[PDB]
């Protein structure tokens, strides 16, 4: 491997929990706790999903409304 | 002058190498853990971060980094 320094830039504590007081805001901490505990696993994780799922359902584009108004022999009508 | 000695450490499986006797001395001085004891010393800003985990000892060991005690 390669030593390097530890990526997070965040708050190291928020203080002692009174009762919720004093705490970033929701969002907030979600985003520090993935930023203290690595986007890596994040992106490693979600991504074979992601893709799956983004190929599917792009077929919904791609391969159904697209063909659709793909079949260059179907927009004529007969008897007309 | 200072004799070197033998220090040998494990039970069956023995390593035995050459020291220094006050060395050794200090050492086994050392694991009399009732008689030697370590100490704390704090300062300001660790004595902050332990309230984040007890308060009570926050409190204590503010008293005693006032007094600068090694406690
Ligand atoms: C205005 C806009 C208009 C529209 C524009 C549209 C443009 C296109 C949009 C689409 C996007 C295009 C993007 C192109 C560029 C992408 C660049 C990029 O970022 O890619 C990299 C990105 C991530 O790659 P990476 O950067 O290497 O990852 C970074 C990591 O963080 C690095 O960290 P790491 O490696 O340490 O990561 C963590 C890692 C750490 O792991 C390790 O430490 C290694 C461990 C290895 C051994 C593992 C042991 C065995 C597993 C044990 C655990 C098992 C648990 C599960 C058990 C399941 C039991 C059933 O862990 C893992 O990853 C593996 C373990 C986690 C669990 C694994 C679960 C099983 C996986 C295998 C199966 C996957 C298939 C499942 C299918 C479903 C179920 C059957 O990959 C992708 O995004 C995928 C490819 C994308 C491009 C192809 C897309 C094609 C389709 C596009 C269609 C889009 C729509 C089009 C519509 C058009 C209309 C006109
Ligand atoms: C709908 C059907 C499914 C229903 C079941 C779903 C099961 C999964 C539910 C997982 C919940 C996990 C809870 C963890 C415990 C949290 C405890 C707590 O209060 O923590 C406070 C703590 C307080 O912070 P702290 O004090 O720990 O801070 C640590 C110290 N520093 C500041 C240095 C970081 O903060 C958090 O909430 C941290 C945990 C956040 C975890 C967020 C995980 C999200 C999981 C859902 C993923 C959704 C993905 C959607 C698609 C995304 C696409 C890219």
């Amino acid at each position: 491997h390669i030593p390097h320094p530890v990526k997070y830039v965040g708050p190291r504590r928020y203080g002692r929990y009174v009762y919720g007081m004093n705490r970033p805001p929701v969002l907030r901490q979600v985003k520090d706790w993935i930023d203290w505990t690595g986007w890596n696993s994040v992106f490693g994780g979600f991504s074979f999903q992601v893709a799956f799922g983004l190929m599917i359902v792009s077929g919904v584009y791609l391969n159904n409304y697209r063909a659709t108004h793909t079949l260059y022999y179907t927009n004529k009508p007969d008897n007309q | 002058q200072v004799p070197d000695v033998f220090a040998t450490f494990g039970w069956e499986r023995r390593l035995t190498v050459i020291h220094h006797p006050g060395v050794m001395a200090i050492s086994k001085l050392l694991d009399q853990r009732t008689v030697v004891k370590p100490r704390a010393t704090f300062n300001q800003e660790l004595v902050e971060e332990i309230g984040d985990y007890d308060e009570d000892l926050q409190r204590k060991a503010q008293v005693a980094l006032d007094n600068g005690l090694a406690i």
